[PDB]
């Protein structure tokens, strides 16, 4: 349950950057999913009409 | 358009769930393990200096 | 009196000094600097001087106190602000007429000039006396009356001579006790080693609850008198006044000096908003204030001095609540001392004994029958702010605090940003004292545990419904789920978000909390029954808007009247809610 | 009859050393010592009159290094007098100890008399001869379905309990004590408390009194208030008591060693007090040897019907197996019972996670004569399908529930009905191993017969 | 006779011992505790006593034996259990009448009362005998018959007198050798320093496989007779069970089972179970215990004795190798030997190096692992033996980055890594097929082409299938399995089948306790033929879902092939397997 | 700090000491400690670095008797830009608040490269009051911080969901972020902005929103200033 990374200060900093980027991507993709879900609900209503 | 949006939304939701559940525990555990390993190296250096 | 042999930083080695006990405080230097002996190598005894060690010369006399780091227990503690090692900052400033603390100031921790009205107890001359037995009483302050004077716990023998009633100085001898030689004379005050816990006849289970005043902390996550509590760090002010504890030992003031100044200004300014019309809050609270500029030993021993003061007040039978703040700062001071001592790091640089010392310190707290006659019971509640390091619960000190402490109230940063008060996260907070408190709840308020469990289930269902509404459309939720979500929203708006600034809900008592709990439970049951009957959710909400408004106003109802007046209002509200729900069907 | 009594009638004067070359940390160094031993217990008499008890740890020529159990605070060079007993620490052991409550150092805190010793036994003990040690192959019906079907415990097993700080390990360990019994037809519990809080100690005392086991328990309570150095000797006292009561009294003994994380923390404090190696995470390099000296005192021996079973209760710091204390404890002991914070938060009691749990004495004591002939195959299939269910649940969380196949859906259903009906169990409800096996067979009957690849086909035909 | 000066833990700095040699065996204390000198600082001489130090007083006498720690090789070793310093635990128990091991017991390492039938060898009076030459043999037991008596290494000369055939005890004279006018009397046994490896004429490249009996170990990562083997893994992974199964079902002539830091209950299990089991070697059914000796030094035994246990075990293995037998040492925890070394080093005060393990740990492990290897015995008549060291490393925290694990991986040739994820969920052997490797697959091609020619090709095909499925599972776990191809689905299904049926082996079940080499090869053929048939049928155009629905019976038959008991014999089991492939081929053609 | 103590307490004036390169001071402490044969602490720095930095910092503050004050701005240099570094950690513990200079801001533009998201002042509420400065300071600062966070979120979201799909409250927030990092934060090295002028400029940026969008600002302040 851990990445195969050799323990080092450079590795630690790289993994902190990776964690920050992963959190940012998580938030951005959740917001994109919410926007696309609103658009999809609108598209479903328009499709029924 | 509705079908394409459904496919894109499914792919995006799968990507968010994967990112969170896999990566964030994985990267957090990697950070914890790296911190523990460097703490062990610092402790060994401290013991050598104490000797 | 020995002599300084070596100074290397705050590590003073004194030669020709034989007879110095382990961890015995000494008077290093010509300025009477105070320091503890950390190791002995024969005549030489290495000393960690508390204050700045600059200017110490070889041959400077090192006087021996003869006792370890001790706290001067006795009358005059209540309305006083102290340092980590109990330096009387107020009297120090009054004597020195300066904003600084002179190095090696020897102002006694208790006012030796004030006269105390002493009233002898039931014990008379010639009667056998035991440690902790009350042999007199002293009127100290209005809020804290009958400061019962106790024999030192280790002392034993028979009473030889006791002074009569009158006004006595704190240094005058009050009682002579003979035990294989009348070599003991006892004044109104006695010293007790700070690290050594004050003995008790028998530690008892903590059953009676600690009424913090806040509805959330008094209902969902209760704490008992004599029980330990954890806070990530409004709560501190609530425990200072609204708590029913007969005394308070504030050992916080934070690492920041500005925080210490703010705490010192606020504590004297604040009055007894709880029971007691005209009485300052400081009249019962002793402030063990320590800033980062203070000696690291004082910063580490601040909580120990405070807990020893709390145990002294407990030995008189008073319920004490020792609010501890900046436990992270205390842990930092302990780590600094460990690094100075060269002790091997254990976890994240912390010493190997951090968990052991924290466990012992929290085990100091507890309800116990005081040592000696008459049989009396006291309690020392500890509410220690964990202060997580870096905003995360990963520090060893935080882990140990959450491991030994029984209650975590979990103030939430998101809830605070949402302008909520007390902003306690119901999903993270917990209280392991419910099982013990079931006895008192059965004795006094039988339905309170059932109602609390009902609200816990309601909150869990509300979290599930919020997750469902985030995942899919909110309208897709069932009628029962919508009713539960609305009930939980009303509970969070009125029951839990009770701000203490307004006098209407400044300190909700236990009876008002139970009345609000009964009202909320009745409203939830009526909503569930209406949903089961087949009535539309929108129609039910339209019909019961008046009932919801009454339930919300029940929180705003003034608890000043109390007694059956508050209970009678709740009964009318419950009857009206049932009638309105039945009429809607 | 017994010739060990005659050696008792021999008075031996002991030297009273007033020489203290210096005290540093928890170690007090003595000088001019006449022929010091290496573990002899010494009685330091402080200037205040209180008597600490210490034991030497290193003895150079005419120099001894004592560590005192109650801390060195208050020790003075000029006035302290040390009395060299001349023998290592020796708990006074008698059969009347059953039913008493002692302290961390063996002093009776039961307000009764000192134990009328039948023999003085060294707390360190001696290793049991592997030739003289029998392999424990007698199952114990602990009542718990998880610990009786998937982690079956033998008579001499030393299977501990791994749990976090807030988990109900004490509740589970008390359930085992009150329900411990052989599958094919009373245990004399020996309870050792190391650094536990007053609430936990009182809970254990009250539970033993309520269940009536207090007539067969000798509690060694060493609370958090007690000195942090005698957490080392408390388990030694408990295991010496258990070794007596089993191998010389013919009693089957349960040994409960609660807060072994606290014991190891005390060990780490003692090690860091000296200039010892830091091992991993600061714990001494000899922590494996010390924990072995503790644990390996269990088991059955040849020619003696007594048996000792050890159920140490650990406290994982971050609920991590990789921590040194749980790692070394699982290396030394013969299994573990892993108490899961995830299951506790979900609402399951007992919150035992069977995947990290293990019983090495299951291979024997599980078979066609001791338990039902399907026990091993059923347990293996249960682990396989429960792990498959957990993997399927993770895949459900990752890519939605719809993407799962028929096998994954069956695994999810099996996991739900397994955690909710099989692992879940009342605090006072005990289930016979055969009833637990029947429930496990129902859970397997959820699956079709073909997918059960861990069941031997004869067993599958006979028991499906 | 010296005196004790300082006792701190398992080390005893004894003064007044000018003239003590390094690693010279001493007798510290009045009870004559066994100890070895580590440092000599003037007249002082630090000693690592191999017993319990409690009770040693300053001033206790310390005798200097004059000889290093010497194992006592000879007849009677084969069916016994030893205490690390070669003390028979049965003799200790019988002499003491106590379940404990008393401090300072000096029982002979070999039973002296037992009389052994002696058969003189081809040598006679006047023949110039050299070190390691066989001058006779003794009947030890039914299994290990003709326990050949070897002239001690570095002992040489002309035979003056030889004992005739009969019955002899170990103390009785058996041979007299004249060298440079000085007669030397030789008995049935002879001592040898454990530190120094027993000499051999010339080591050879090992080529015959060590049939472990476990499917994955025997097929995917094979080990030869005469090669070091490493088994890292956290607690509960299966190292002890793998070691015990190898000792039970290996093709080795003798076993040297060494437990350092292992539980006493594992030793009890071996002593209880090994006599029950039987082997088909030597043309008769004889108990396993008749050809395996145990060096038991448990975790609660003195710390310093773990190194002595390792060295005693490896020297016994070297002796039975010089006898020309195929021996396999099984060190239970080289990690525990290293932890004993770390404890001794920390008590002494040397520099901690990495993690606290002493700086010489790598060199000591390298030397111990270099003791092993196939070799020609030292003296005539010519005979070839081998020592296979299969030592289970126990990493701290379950991470393969420990210094002991790194040194062991650097020195050994076969690495059977164990993953705790498969250790849980009852997937034993919990071998991590991604990180594990065997470097004897190249040399074993001769044996494979001689006996089972398709074995290496089948092993390579299974390895590449496992790698492809690992990649597929990695991508699927994050991106789902809604886009995989039919070939990818076949690979995933077949590799899941391989993991569930072939790779996993229940060593405690009758059918899967011992899967021999022929059964493993046949089952590899079955699984690979199943995968190939599925791939061909789908490439022909058949949908994989429908093909699986139609061939579920064939899949079940393949996955249940492990239940074929090897006790039926090679002919019977192979006959069923040939029908399994034929039926599977038909059920893949009819379905398609 | 001794000069500051003199001036402020024995002269009744305000000081505002600005200590530069606390990292350099920590390295100097490292060398002084290791010269006395003492083992290094966590990151080589002495264990008593917390005590020394506490003395240096807590040498500042106001007193009751005197009308003077000692404010402090100890300017650190984080090695490898790591907050977990001992000097930043101990400084954050002892001191109240923190101001961050951002490498991204420095690369993007000009002085001062100060980012407001991780920078905060703990005793801000006392300084930004009603009688002192202006009564709108707290509301304006909170609104600016919230809208800067939303602007950063919108800048990240634009490349994800396209510029057109962003809401009105996101497009306006992006425009505010541009005019904020380019006009408000961006200050000449020699130009002086009083607190009132800075608040006026902050309002000028905040006026691109509809009066309903500004939610953190009190309604009275919105009615009076907007
Ligand atoms: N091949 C196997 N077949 C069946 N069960 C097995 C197998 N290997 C291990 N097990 C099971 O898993 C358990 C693992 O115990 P084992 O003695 O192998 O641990 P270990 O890794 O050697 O531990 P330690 O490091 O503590 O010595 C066994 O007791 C048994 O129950
Ligand atoms: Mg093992």
């Amino acid at each position: 349950n851990r990445e195969q990374v050799f323990p080092t200060r450079m590795t630690l900093g790289l993994m902190k950057t990776k964690l920050k980027g992963a959190n940012q991507g998580y938030s951005l993709l959740k917001r994109k999913s919410e926007a696309l879900t609103k658009r999809f609900r609108d598209i479903t209503k328009r499709i029924d009409d | 358009a509705f079908i394409i949006l459904d496919e894109v939304i499914k792919v995006t939701n799968r990507r968010v769930n994967a990112i969170e559940h896999v990566i964030i525990p994985r990267t957090e555990n990697t950070i914890a393990y790296i911190n523990s390993e460097l703490d062990e190296l610092d402790r060994e250096e401290f013991y050598r200096l104490k000797k | 009196y020995g002599a300084i042999y070596s100074v290397s930083g705050p590590v003073v080695i004194a030669e020709n000094m034989i007879g110095c006990a382990m961890y015995e405080l000494v008077k290093v230097g010509h300025d009477n600097l105070v320091g503890e002996v950390i190791r002995i190598d024969g005549d030489k005894a290495t000393i960690q001087v508390y204050e700045e060690t600059a200017g110490l010369t070889v041959g400077d006399p090192v006087l021996r106190t003869g006792k370890p780091l001790s706290v001067e227990l006795g009358p005059g503690l209540m309305e006083t602000i102290y340092d980590g090692i109990q330096r009387p900052l107020k009297a120090i400033k009054e004597e020195s007429q300066s904003i600084y603390i002179p190095r090696g100031i020897d102002t006694p921790a208790l006012d030796r000039t004030i006269k105390w009205q002493f009233t002898p107890g039931k014990f008379q001359v010639g009667d056998h006396i035991s440690g902790g037995d009350i042999y007199g009483s002293v009127f100290e302050n209005s809020l804290i009356s009958s400061h019962k004077i106790l024999l030192p716990p280790r002392s034993r023998g028979t009473i030889t001579w006791i002074a009569p009633a009158g006004e006595y100085t704190l240094d005058e001898k009050i009682l002579e006790v003979e035990f294989d030689g009348k070599k003991s004379d006892f004044t109104l005050y006695h010293t007790w080693p700070v690290r050594v816990p004050r003995p008790v006849t028998e530690k008892l289970s903590a059953d009676y609850p600690l009424l913090t005043g806040q509805r959330v902390l008094d209902a969902l996550f209760p704490c008992v008198q004599g029980g330990t509590t954890c806070i990530p760090g409004v709560i501190s002010q609530s425990l200072s006044k609204y708590s029913n504890s007969d005394a308070i030992i504030y050992v916080g003031c934070g690492e920041r000096g500005n925080e210490m100044a703010e705490v010192l200004m606020e504590f004297p300014e604040l009055y007894t908003e709880m029971s007691g019309t005209k009485e300052p809050i400081m009249k019962r609270t002793t402030l063990v204030a320590n800033t980062s500029n203070m000696p690291v030993a004082a910063r580490e021993a601040s909580i120990y001095t405070g807990i020893t003061l709390a145990e002294y007040f407990r030995d008189q039978g008073k319920n004490v609540s020792m609010i501890a703040d900046s436990s992270s700062r205390w842990a930092e001071a302990l780590r600094e001392i460990s690094g100075r001592l060269g002790e091997m790091p254990a976890d994240q640089g912390f010493p190997a004994y951090l968990g052991a010392k924290l466990a012992s310190f929290y085990e100091r707290a507890g309800k116990a029958v005081a040592l000696g006659s008459p049989d009396r019971t006291g309690s020392v509640s500890i509410v220690a702010a964990v202060s997580p390091a870096g905003g995360d619960f990963s520090d060893p000190v935080t882990t140990a605090t959450l491991g030994i402490t029984q209650v975590f109230w979990g103030l939430d940063k998101k809830l605070a940003q949402r302008k909520h008060f007390p902003s306690i996260n119901t999903s993270v907070s917990y209280s392991k004292y419910t099982n013990v408190l079931n006895k008192f709840y059965d004795s006094n308020y039988p339905e309170f545990p059932v109602l609390r469990d009902r609200m816990k289930e309601i909150l869990s269902n509300a979290e599930e419904l919020e997750q469902v509404v985030q995942l899919v459309g909110k309208s897709a939720l069932s009628d029962s789920d919508k009713i539960t979500l609305d009930v939980a929203t009303l509970i969070k708006e009125d029951f839990l978000q009770q701000n203490g600034y307004s006098t209407y809900d400044a300190f909700c008592p236990i009876w008002k909390t139970f009345d609000m709990m009964r009202a909320f439970i009745s409203y939830h049951d009526e909503a569930q029954k209406a949903v089961a009957n087949g009535a539309n959710w929108s129609k039910l909400a339209d019909s019961t808007g008046d009932v919801k408004h009454a339930v919300s106003s029940s929180k705003f109802f003034e608890p000043s009247r109390g007694e059956k007046e508050v209970h009678g209002e709740f009964e009318k509200l419950l009857s009206t809610m049932q009638e309105r729900f039945a009429e809607s069907t | 009859n017994k010739k060990a009594v005659e050696q008792g009638f021999n008075v031996k004067p002991r030297l009273n050393y007033n020489t203290v070359s210096g005290v540093n940390g928890p170690l007090v160094i003595l000088e001019k010592v006449k022929f010091p031993r290496y573990n002899e217990i010494v009685n330091l008499t402080l200037p205040d009159g209180t008597v600490r008890q210490g034991q030497v740890l290193e003895i150079r020529g005419d120099r001894a290094i004592v560590q005192v159990f109650e801390g060195t605070s208050g020790i003075d060079v000029k006035k302290t007098t040390v009395e060299f007993t001349g023998e290592s620490l020796r708990i006074p052991v008698s059969e009347d100890m059953l039913g008493r409550i002692f302290d961390g150092s063996g002093r009776p805190i039961d307000n009764g008399p000192k134990v009328f010793a039948e023999d003085y036994l060294d707390i360190n003990g001696s290793p049991i001869n592997p030739y003289a040690r029998i392999y424990p192959e007698e199952m114990i019906s602990t009542g718990v379905s998880a610990i009786d079907t998937m982690n079956s415990i033998a008579r001499g097993q030393k299977i501990p309990i791994f749990s976090a700080s807030g988990l109900p390990h004490n509740e589970i360990a008390a359930q085992i004590c009150r329900q411990a019994g052989l599958v094919r037809p009373n245990f004399s519990i020996v309870f050792a408390a190391m650094g536990v809080n007053l609430e936990t100690a009182r809970f254990f005392k009250q539970d033993f009194e309520e269940n009536g086991s207090l007539e067969r328990t000798s509690l060694f309570l060493n609370l958090a208030n007690d000195p942090t150095i005698e957490r080392i000797i408390t388990p030694r006292l408990a295991l010496t008591t258990a070794e007596y009561l089993a191998y010389q009294t013919e009693r089957h003994v349960l040994t409960i060693l609660t807060d072994m994380s606290s014991y190891a923390d005390a060990l780490r404090e003692v090690s860091a007090a000296r200039e010892e190696v830091p091992g991993r995470r600061g714990y001494p390099g000899y922590m494996y040897t010390d924990l072995s000296t503790i644990y390996e005192r269990a088991g059955r021996v040849e020619g003696r019907n007594g048996s000792i079973t050890q159920i140490p209760i650990l406290t994982m710091p971050n609920d991590d197996i990789t921590h040194p204390i749980p790692d070394l404890t699982g290396y030394i002991t013969e299994g573990q019972i892993f108490v899961d914070r995830q299951l506790h938060n979900k609402g399951i009691y007992p919150p035992i996670n069977v995947l990290p749990s293990l019983s090495r004495l299951m291979k024997s004591a599980i078979g066609e004569g001791m338990t039902r002939k399907d026990h091993g195959d059923v347990s293996n299939q249960l682990y396989a399908k429960y792990a498959i269910g957990k993997d399927a649940a993770a895949m459900k969380a990752v890519v939605g529930e719809e993407a799962l196949s028929i096998e994954d859906k069956l695994s999810l259903e099996f996991l739900e009905k397994f955690e909710k009906t099989f692992i879940t169990q009342g605090a006072y409800e005990d289930r016979t191993v055969f009833e637990s096996l029947d429930q496990a067979w129902s859970l397997l009957r959820i699956y079709p017969k073909e997918m059960l690849n861990r069941i031997s086909p004869k067993i599958l035909d006979e028991f499906y």
